[PDB]
RNA sequence: ACCACGAUCAAAAGGGACAAGCAUCAAGCACGCAGCAAUGCAGCUCAAAACGCUUAGCCUAGCCACACCCCCACGGGAAACAGCAGU
């Protein structure tokens, strides 16, 4: 979201989101399926399924991201660039 | 001349592991323990079959009986009697031989007494004794206060006896007096209370229906297990049950009658069963069912 | 990621994976194999996949390649009594190789099992010490020995603070 | 059959014939590297006494071990010739070869 | 106890293995071999790091090294707590 103000970026921002909407499939309702190794231009990620009870142990905006789309457990590592929107 | 079975003969253990059951669920059940992210693997049906059966392998050696064994007899024995050492010490010496290579039951472990007398020492102490210098996980030097009597009725009203015996098995020894006096008074709580499905699919059915069986108590496994369907399990119970008593009024009762089948349950129900009545009614409503299910 | 075609190969768990292992006469090992030809294809994996499992477990085994010097690929033992064990592998799998030296000059699973009895002797769980070498560090871990007075104090009559002070 | 020398047997290629009555052998071994859990050749020299000088620079030769050093440097003694450099003979077929080719054919002997 | 044709323990000697940094330390300079000897041959080590400089007790159930200095200790300088307490 873009604006002058910081309260009508938050506006446009969150009511533009709910429009781009994925669906994330979760193994059991907590996990993902299969341990995950991607590059996104500069930004690497790598993810790793993990059993009941591990928790969130990635990156705070990863962390912030798995509880909404209602990942319990899940190991993550950012390398390369830590560019947010990457 | 003519011996009675022991626990441990071919024809006796076939009998009780077919009443065990084998519950690959209950088997292998999940343990609440430190997990690991599982592994996965890509399988026919013929490569799922292998895997089934081996798992039916592993289980039958979890569920392998163990051995039903007489109350040890307690040791009194003297080695020496040294007088002129009488007064000189105020405690007691225990000496245990720590060679490696020894069967724990031929460890010579002697006692020093304030009174001269070089004694060897009791049951109790050789399993504490052993339990120091040869630390066996999950068994602890000084009893658990769990095998009180108020705390196993604890566990009985949460239905963990399998727990209680899963503790008494890895803290005393299968002759001691401390392991049967808790597994005697957990199959009662069983035979009290009808809980005889608690045991089915582990490795301790079988020393309780050996239990049952030897101190004539069966109406309530019998009962349990006609009520289940377990007609097959029920009838090796009766046939179990003349074998190791083959001079009672039941047994006779089978060969004048030359009974087999469901008819060894009647013939018991009336000779020497206590419940005889319960088992006619119970019996009779599975034949119903039987036969509804013909028609 | 690791480089190299198979990584997998220079991980521990891959090289404690081989089931080779001499008997105390061999020696040396040489392998002669050739760089092309399909019926010394299984010679080739044999150097590419086992040869490490091989050495990790015989370290003092001295293993020596040798390419392109014959028509057909072949090993050689030598043993300490000065025997020479020769065998041909031309036309077979790396795994059939593995299989076969096993066999003919490989400890059975008998003669390594006892081996790792003997080793376990070597720390008695009685012996107290560091926990280096032994389970328990001094006897009042044990319960119901007196315990450490770092832990719990002791009595004044078990001190000599007191027990001189008394006595003098 | 006791030695005070390490090196019981050993396989190496001769490198060197100038001394007289010895070859300089180079004896190869793998060597864990212990970062890369890599395999590399790790070479040492020998001194093998050769009574026969009929050593060769570039042939692969067996070295026993001596019952005591016969020098300072000379601890083993040529057991056999493996390899004549140029002129190999296939041990699995016991005929001459080059290289990857048969100089004799087998089929000559049946 | 004494002999133990032995076991245990463990020197000297022989073989092997064994720290870090610097290659702007790149060559070392006799460092080899044969022969019973006389003597003969000219070899030996080294970029897979010789030779050299600098730093450091180590791989800790403990081990190594040192014990005022001259690596050593006949001798010399000289008159010794790096045993405990202490200055
Ligand atoms: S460590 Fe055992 S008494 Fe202190
Ligand atoms: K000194
Ligand atoms: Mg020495
Ligand atoms: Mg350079
Ligand atoms: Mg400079
Ligand atoms: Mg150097
Ligand atoms: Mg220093
Ligand atoms: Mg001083
Ligand atoms: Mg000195
Ligand atoms: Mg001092």
């Amino acid at each position: 979201g873009k604006a002058t103000d910081r309260m009508d970026a938050f506006r446009k921002a969150k009511n533009r989101a709910v429009h781009h909407l994925h669906y994330i499939e979760r193994y059991e309702d907590h996990t993902i399926f299969h341990d995950i190794s991607l590059r996104f231009k500069r930004t690497h990620i790598k993810m790793k399924k993990q059993p009941k009870g591990y928790g969130l142990r990635c990156h705070r905006a990863i962390i912030t991201i798995c509880r909404l789309i209602g990942i319990k457990d899940m190991y993550a590592k950012v390398s390369g660039s830590i560019n947010m929107l990457s | 001349e003519t011996k009675k079975p022991t626990f441990m003969d071919e024809e006796v253990q076939s009998i009780l592991t077919k009443m065990t059951g084998l519950n690959l669920q209950k088997t292998f059940k999940p343990a609440i323990q430190e997990l690991k992210p599982p592994t996965y693997k890509l399988m026919t049906q013929a490569q799922l079959e292998e895997a089934t059966r081996q798992a039916v392998e592993a289980a039958k050696v979890r569920l392998k009986m163990p051995p039903v064994l007489e109350e040890r007899v307690p040791i009194n024995d003297v080695l020496a009697e040294d007088k002129i050492l009488e007064g000189t010490e105020t405690t007691k010496y225990v000496f245990t031989d720590i060679s490696y290579s020894i069967p724990h039951r031929e460890r010579f472990i002697v006692v020093r007494e304030p009174s001269g007398t070089l004694r060897k020492a009791s049951w109790e102490e050789r399993d504490r004794m052993i339990q120091v210098y040869f630390p066996k996980e999950g068994r602890k030097i000084l009893t658990p206060i769990i095998f009180k009597e108020e705390n196993l009725r604890t566990m009985y009203s949460q239905d963990r006896h399998v727990d209680v015996l899963n503790l008494c098995f890895a803290q005393f020894e299968p002759d001691s007096t401390e392991y049967i006096k808790v597994h005697h008074k957990t199959y009662e709580d069983i035979d009290k209370r009808g809980k005889y499905d608690l045991l089915r699919s582990t490795r301790y059915f079988g020393g309780m229906v050996w239990y049952f069986v030897n101190n004539k108590k069966i109406d309530g496994l019998l009962i349990d297990q006609i009520q289940r369907d377990l007609i097959d399990d029920a009838t090796n119970l009766v046939q179990l049950y003349h074998v190791l008593h083959p001079d009672g009024q039941s047994a006779q009762g089978a060969k004048d009658q030359a009974a087999e089948g469901i008819n060894l349950i009647k013939v018991f129900a009336k000779t020497e069963a206590q419940k005889g009545a319960y088992i006619e009614l119970t019996l009779q409503t599975y034949q119903e069912a039987l036969s509804r299910h013909s028609a | 990621p690791m480089k190299g075609r198979f990584p997998i190969r220079r991980t521990l768990q891959y090289l404690s994976q081989g089931n080779v292992v001499f008997k105390d006469s061999v020696k040396v090992m040489t392998v002669n194999y050739n760089t092309h030809g399909e019926l010394g294809e299984g010679a080739r994996k044999f150097v590419f996949f086992n040869i490490p499992q091989i050495q990790y477990k015989n370290p003092w085994v001295q293993i020596m390649m040798f390419k392109n010097m014959t028509p057909s690929p072949f090993l050689r033992f030598y043993l300490d009594s000065g025997e020479q064990v020769l065998v041909d592998v031309e036309t077979k799998s790396n795994k059939e190789i593995m299989e076969h030296i096993r066999k003919i000059l490989g400890k059975n699973e008998e003669t390594l099992r006892e081996e790792e009895e003997e080793k376990k002797q070597l720390s008695h769980p009685a012996n107290f010490g560091p926990r280096k070498y032994c389970l328990r560090e001094c006897i009042c871990e044990v319960e119901g020995q007196v315990p450490c007075p770092s832990l719990v104090p002791l009595p004044k009559e078990m001190r000599g603070k007191y027990k001189a002070a008394l006595k003098a | 059959v006791r030695s005070s020398v390490h090196a019981r047997w050993i396989v190496g290629k001769v490198i060197g014939t100038k001394m007289q009555k010895t070859a300089k052998v180079r004896v190869t071994r793998l060597v864990l590297d212990p970062y890369l859990l890599k395999y590399f050749n790790k070479r040492k020299t020998y001194f093998a006494h050769d009574a026969l000088q009929q050593c060769t620079v570039g042939d692969i030769v067996l070295l026993r071990a001596l019952p005591v050093p016969r020098a300072k440097h000379v601890k083993h003694e040529l057991a056999e010739i493996v390899f004549k450099v140029g002129k190999v003979i296939d041990p699995v077929t016991g005929k001459p070869c080059a290289g990857t080719t048969y100089l004799e054919s087998p089929l000559s002997s049946e």
